[PDB]
């Protein structure tokens, strides 16, 4: 569930949003604390969902290291709200 | 983990996107670097929202 009183973007196409992303700016938590040149990159499943591809630069163990993940729609894809896993 | 969109330009260059809450909010863009108007317009919809924008932290990408 999306946090409550937010909008969510509602004439979403999916194909548009694929590719490369550039973090910006983070709320800082453990997963990406330290984390440098971060990127993610989404593409599209033969199930309908998300992959999802977390890449960032380690600079203590001085090595880019990524995260594996699925995205799935949590109601209809015109409806940008999804559900993330990581494994 | 939740995964909301809750911003996007016309052209989908530019995203803010939050978790299942408030502690979770970010800023991303086709490019590794945005202009100050596009920034202030991001912090603009995070407030309006009642995201805490003091918790942003600004990641090192080239050019930044
Ligand atoms: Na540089």
């Amino acid at each position: 569930t999306p946090p409550r009183g937010v909008t969510v973007v509602n004439n979403f196409d999916c194909k548009r949003y694929l590719g490369t992303w550039y973090e910006i700016a983070r709320f800082d938590h453990r997963a990406e604390r330290g984390l440098e040149k971060v990127t993610a990159t989404y593409s599209l499943r033969d199930d309908g969902g998300l992959n999802v591809i977390f890449k960032g630069y380690n600079p203590d163990r001085g090595m880019w290291q990524q995260y594996v993940g699925k995205a799935y729609f949590t109601g209809a894809p015109t409806r940008a709200a999804l559900k993330v896993a990581f494994f | 983990g939740g995964y909301n969109v809750i911003a996007l330009d016309r052209e989908y260059r530019h995203a803010l996107v939050c978790g299942p809450d408030r502690d979770y909010l970010w800023i991303n863009s086709r490019t590794p670097t945005i202009s100050d108007e596009v920034k202030q317009e991001m912090l603009a919809v995070a407030t309006r929202e009642g995201f805490d924008v003091s918790k942003f932290i600004w990641v090192q990408q080239p050019g930044s």
